[PDB]
RNA sequence: GUCCCUACUGAUGAACUCGUCGCAAUGGUAAUUCAGCUUAGUACGAGAGGAACCGCUGAUUCAGAUAAUUGGUUUUUGCGGUUGUCCGACCGGGCAGUGCCGCGAAGCUACCAUCUGCUGGAUAAUGGCUGAACGCCUCUAAGUCAGAAUCCAUGCCAG
């Protein structure tokens, strides 16, 4: 089993949520909610919606070019089996996972570095 | 197959054959078939074994990765960079002013209400 | 079809009850009933042994 | 022998008898309508219904003139009304779309346009040959 | 519809009652019937199936399952039946030391202005050597009565609920002789007893409930016992890890994120069947059960979980953790603000 | 060695099953018959898998694969993608394409030497298999018939084509492939002559509905049984086809 | 199953034959009828179908 | 060209000190049909063709529940957009018997969603065993075995 990815906002589609349209052309569309499915029928650019981590990515709200997220990627070559090889693989998952947060901290935090002083600018104005 | 035997079915010593094995430990609904019997792996022991598919919502299939011990040494080796650089170094008068203006948009706020009052 | 009170499907159920049903829940009811019974154990007048009276109807009054 | 599938799970039926649907196959017809479905159980003023991969009896009303205005059987390849796999996926096509196709389960023309589904192609295996996108 | 259930009528009781115990035999080992819960809600869960024979064979099929908390029930009774021309009579019934406030206002109907005077003479006879008489009866369960039934009642303060009023019911006693299982329930006297004792995973059971009213002629409040629910898990509350399966090694309860709609937190032990049951949230239910032996494979199937859904129930949710949920979101205003 | 078989009792064997010069891959479905007819067919000789594809039972026209690697769709899992992988020897390269027409066993058939696709795959595709069975890969359609992968059965030692090809497509095709071709009928008169037929190099697996003669034709065009079926006997013994098919 | 105090064997005198013996005659012959009513073909043809389990002899053991 | 009485059926209810846990007289009663895999291209058959029992998996109808999921309904007038007119303008709003539109939780719903539907005895036709009538014979006369979706009960609903 796998988690899917929402086309319109990019969420995480887990099992037994939302509805998937399949179009004649062969793409198939996977909706986590149906404020997504009912938007994208509607033909809004999840783009130029506000709350979809894909306008966030086109604005730059988010950490885009990273290691620890090219760490990650869809696989098409299996790998056979080995129980060290998972084991190590999810003591990297923990890793990972703790060194993207603080990575995203950081990130946010030299975004919105200067507020303090537009607002102490402001109370003296 | 040019070192092969012909299967036939009034030999005595044929091959077992998966429907001689069905029919033995079962019919055709009650046998239940074992995927990993054929596995070849590495280690005989390590067929029947649970495979790890999510970790707090990601996929280990999607970060499963031949070769991934000496990315991540280059991984904690660039965060090592990283600190040392100082990317992670965290960084009156003006409360007392924040403090006056807040006040001050209470007192409008009292005055705004006051306006709609009347 | 055969009706669920037919008499012939009435004979499959039971030799299906006879034959596996059976064995496996003996084997839980083993199971469980070990698991209850370790939980649990975690003059004939004045000692109760001789039981006597505590404390409409059947017959006419005479 | 009746047309009806065997082994077919339960999902959504959308599409009632007398209804429009696109024609996905080589045949020279673009539309069909379905006024039946095998397999149907008769109740009070209800009206059949079939899912993907249900054969009905439709009569063409548009396409190539030789063989427009005549009735053979279809099998349903693409269904618009939402249903869910036993995956719990719930699904939808765009449109409504079969393929022409003999009571013993060949079909009368050489391509499928479009996807097909994966409960016609599972359950005709002459639809699985002639299927380019499953889906 | 079916003559069966009409005339329809509003149920006499609200626990709702069990009916028909499993025929007894002294060949079996000693065990409990049935069982009392509380439902908590529903959650969807995915099944690694194995029914050979099956469209959906070595295949994943996501299921709807409820949760039933079933906090450990106390054991305050012991009760002997007898067979007689009339049919079966409650001969006698032994009560225990020290009964808990919850059953005694069970007792009670107005028990904030009462004076609690309820069993107390009834302690005096155990602890003023009036055991005489306290073995006097369990003697005469012994060698009067036929069926053995056990007194006991749930933790309303353990189950997340603004009532104080437990539930009691008889429980009976099957495989074994009557004095096998009245030494049994005399040993069970002032003792927790664990639905896992009780039930096993992989188990097909019965469930008793009053189905939900449909009023503002009865619609609903109707007793209802449906039969043949596979039940799927049994959670320890105290495990931490109730809700992680061999294939995702997620640290999550059952409970949802956010706590069940309408109900709360299940922090005790708790009980995953498949389907629906009948009973709204938070009502009570009862778990015995089935009367005969199956005649079914989809009874002796193993259920293998992959994963149990505990996003949120109050919406459309996507995250199965607070973690998973700021790990996919990062940080906010509100969060900086604070640090 | 030519044989005779069913799925559950549907003659479309390719469908169902995908055979190659160094494994098997059989739909798994209630009984073991058409997995136990492969086996003894094939006893241990290359290795037998079952195996199900985007959880369908129609693996035979949702895998396209030689005897290097194995090729399938986007829709078929990791945990399926896993099973693949552990019961096939690494000499076989597994590799899951994203095409837009999913039905690779439809779209594509694949010797050891060549492959012959649909004329709408995509670049990338078109070059990622050539890279994963290392043939030569040519679009090109067979009677008009767009479909080379169910409407046609290659291997290196022969090739079954649709029964109404031309004579100038014919050979065209034969010049392309490299080894000879002839029309004939699979499942008595049935034109899907990949969805009902899979051949390697030494077995073929047909139809119970295969008639006598056209099995005879499968034989000789794929030069199995021993004997000598060079597809010469099949131009010597010609009275048997023409009083057959006419 | 046979009633009390029936003793059956397939005894190697003759091939594809039963002895059924005992000291009640009730239970010998209805024990001998129990086995051909369950050996009874359905749905056939009775002239071409011609499988069973039939009493050939009747007599005492001594 | 002439609103009452009673029946059905819930829901209440005085008298037995209130309350808790139970028994079960009596009344009602529920499941139905089809298909697929194996048997098996087997028995049978010149050929053409072609089963059934055991086992397994589904589907129709009927019945009883249920809301994880997925659709639908908005007086939540919840959020957002918008027309006429008005508060001197903005903000904020009133009126148009809920102005219209988009999304919309909760509730409720839907074979538009999902779950569950269970076992003993006696028999009818009929097939028998032992055996008289009637020195043959006979399933019946005395005795007795089996057997239908039938009947009576359990399971189920009411008390
Ligand atoms: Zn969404």
């Amino acid at each position: 089993m796998r988690i899917e990815n929402c086309f319109f906002c990019g969420r995480p589609a887990w099992p037994s949520k939302g509805i998937t349209f399949m179009r004649n052309d062969g793409k198939a569309f996977r909706f986590c909610r149906s404020k997504c499915h009912k938007n994208f029928k509607m033909k809004r650019n999840p783009r130029k919606l506000k709350w979809t981590k894909a306008y966030r990515k086109n604005a730059g709200k988010e950490m885009v070019v990273d290691s620890t997220l090219q760490f990650a990627a869809r696989r098409n070559v299996p790998v056979r089996y080995n129980r060290e090889l998972w084991q190590k693989t999810l003591k990297a998952m923990e890793r990972i996972s703790e060194i993207r947060a603080r990575r995203e901290r950081v990130f946010y935090k030299k975004r919105m570095a200067g507020k303090r002083a537009r607002e102490v600018a402001a109370a003296r104005k | 197959v040019k070192n092969l035997k012909k299967y036939d079915k009034n030999d005595p010593n044929r091959r077992v054959l998966a429907r001689d094995i069905e029919e033995a430990n079962g019919g055709a609904g009650v046998f239940n078939v074992d995927l990993r019997k054929d596995w070849i792996l590495e280690n005989p022991e390590w067929k029947y074994d649970k495979i790890p598919e999510i970790f707090d919502g990601k996929n280990v299939y999607d970060y499963i990765d031949p070769d991934i011990d000496a990315k991540l040494q280059a991984l904690e080796e660039e965060e090592e960079r990283l600190e040392k650089e100082g990317f992670y170094d965290e960084d009156e008068e003006e409360e007392e002013i924040l403090q006056k203006a807040e006040y001050i948009r209470e007192q409008h706020a009292l005055i705004r209400n006051e306006a709609k009052m009347r | 079809a055969k009706s669920a009170r037919a008499s012939r499907i009435k004979e499959n159920h039971q030799r299906f009850k006879k034959n596996i049903a059976g064995p496996v829940e003996a084997a839980r009811l083993e199971r469980l009933s070990a698991k209850l019974m370790a939980i649990a154990q975690a003059s004939g007048v004045k000692s109760g042994k001789s039981i006597g009276r505590k404390d409409s109807s059947i017959v006419f009054p005479m | 022998k009746r047309g009806a599938p065997g082994g077919k799970l339960k999902m959504t039926l959308g599409l009632p008898v007398g209804a429009i649907m696109n024609c996905a196959d080589n045949s020279g017809a673009r539309n069909l309508y379905i006024i039946a479905v095998k397999g149907a159980g008769a109740r009070l003023n209800r009206l059949p219904a079939g899912g993907v991969g249900d054969m009905v009896m439709a009569t063409v009303k548009k396409g190539k003139p030789e063989l427009r205005k005549k009735v053979h059987p279809a099998v349903i390849v693409r269904q618009a009304k939402p249903w869910k796999r036993f995956d719990g996926v719930f699904l939808y096509f765009e449109d409504n779309a079969g393929v022409i196709v003999n009571p013993k389960g060949e079909m009368k023309g050489s391509a499928i346009t479009g996807p097909v589904g994966k409960e016609a192609a599972e359950l005709w295996p002459r639809i699985a040959s002639n299927a380019g996108v499953v889906m | 519809g079916s003559l069966a259930f009409l005339p329809r009528k509003r149920a006499a009781r609200h626990r709702g009652r069990v009916k028909s115990f499993p025929k007894d035999d002294p060949k079996k080992p000693v065990h409990l019937t049935a069982a009392m819960g509380y439902k908590a809600g529903m959650t969807t869960i995915v099944r690694d199936l194995d029914r050979p024979g099956a469209k959906a064979h070595k295949k994943e099929v996501v299921e709807a399952v409820t949760i039933i908390d079933c906090p450990p029930m106390v054991v305050v009774g012991l009760v002997g039946y007898i067979e007689t021309p009339r049919g079966l009579r409650s001969l006698t019934t032994v009560w225990a030391e020290h009964l808990s406030d919850e059953v005694k206002r069970r007792f009670y109907k107005n028990w904030y202005k009462s004076k609690k005077k309820a069993f107390t003479k009834y302690a005096k006879k155990y602890a003023e050597n009036n055991g005489a008489s306290i073995t006097r009866e369990l003697e005469r369960i012994k060698k009067y009565c036929t069926v053995v039934r056990v007194l006991a009642h749930t933790q309303i303060r353990k189950t997340p609920l603004k009532q104080k009023k437990a539930h009691l019911m008889e429980i009976q006693i099957n495989g074994g002789s009557v004095a096998d299982k009245v030494e049994f329930g005399r040993s069970l006297f002032e003792k927790p007893v664990t639905i896992d004792t009780i039930f096993e995973k992989d188990e097909m059971i019965d469930v008793i409930a009053v189905t939900k009213g449909h009023g503002f002629g009865q619609m609903g409040y109707h007793h209802r016992t449906s039969v043949n629910h596979k039940i799927y898990r049994i959670g320890k509350g105290d495990d931490e890890a109730n809700a992680s399966t061999e294939t995702d090694l997620t640290k999550k309860k059952i409970t949802p994120m956010g706590g069940f709609v309408r109900y709360g937190e299940v922090n005790n032990d708790y009980v995953m069947i498949k389907g629906s049951v009948p009973g709204v949230k938070k009502r009570i239910m009862t778990l015995r059960k089935s009367l005969f032996t199956h005649t079914s494979r989809k009874a002796l199937e193993k259920v293998e979980l992959k994963w149990i859904d505990t996003s949120s129930e109050f919406g459309h949710g996507a995250f199965q953790t607070a973690a998973e949920k700021k790990q996919f979101m990062g940080t906010l205003k509100k969060d900086l603000q604070t640090s | 060695m030519a044989v005779r078989a069913q799925f559950e009792n549907s003659n479309e064997v390719g469908v169902f099953a995908t055979l190659t010069n160094s494994y098997c891959l059989v739909a798994l479905g209630a009984s073991e018959n058409f997995y136990s007819v492969f086996e003894a067919e094939l006893q241990d000789v290359i290795p037998i898998c079952r195996t199900t594809i985007a959880g369908t039972r129609i693996i035979g026209r949702l895998t396209a694969g030689n005897r290097k690697g194995l090729l399938v769709p986007t829709t078929t899992t990791d945990q399926e993608l896993q099973h693949l992988r552990n019961s096939l020897p690494d000499d076989i390269r597994i590799q899951r394409i994203e095409e837009r027409l999913s039905a690779l066993g439809n779209v594509i058939v694949c010797n050891d030497h060549t492959a012959l696709i649909h004329p709408d795959l995509e670049r990338e595709t078109e070059e990622i298999i050539a890279d994963v069975l290392g043939v030569e890969v040519f679009r090109q359609t067979i009677a008009d018939h767009v479909l080379v992968g169910s409407y046609m059965a290659l291997s290196n030692q022969g090739g079954l084509v649709h029964p109404k090809t031309s004579i100038q497509d014919q050979d065209e095709l034969s010049s392309l492939l490299g080894v000879p071709l002839v029309a004939g009928s699979v499942n008595r008169g049935s034109n899907v002559i990949g969805g009902g037929m899979v051949v390697n190099d030494w077995l073929a697996v047909t139809g119970l509905d295969t008639t006598a003669p056209e099995l005879s034709v499968i034989e000789s065009v794929f030069r199995l049984g021993e004997g000598a079926g060079p597809g010469a006997i099949n131009t010597s013994m010609k009275n048997t086809i023409v009083e057959s098919f006419y | 199953v046979m009633a009390p105090g029936v003793e059956v064997e397939i005894s190697k005198a003759q091939k594809d034959e039963l002895i059924l013996s005992g000291n009640s005659l009730e239970a010998v012959s209805q024990s001998a009828a129990d086995i051909q009513q369950i050996c009874k073909v359905r749905n056939k043809d009775i002239r071409k179908f011609l499988d069973g389990i039939y009493v050939s002899e009747k007599g005492n053991i001594v």
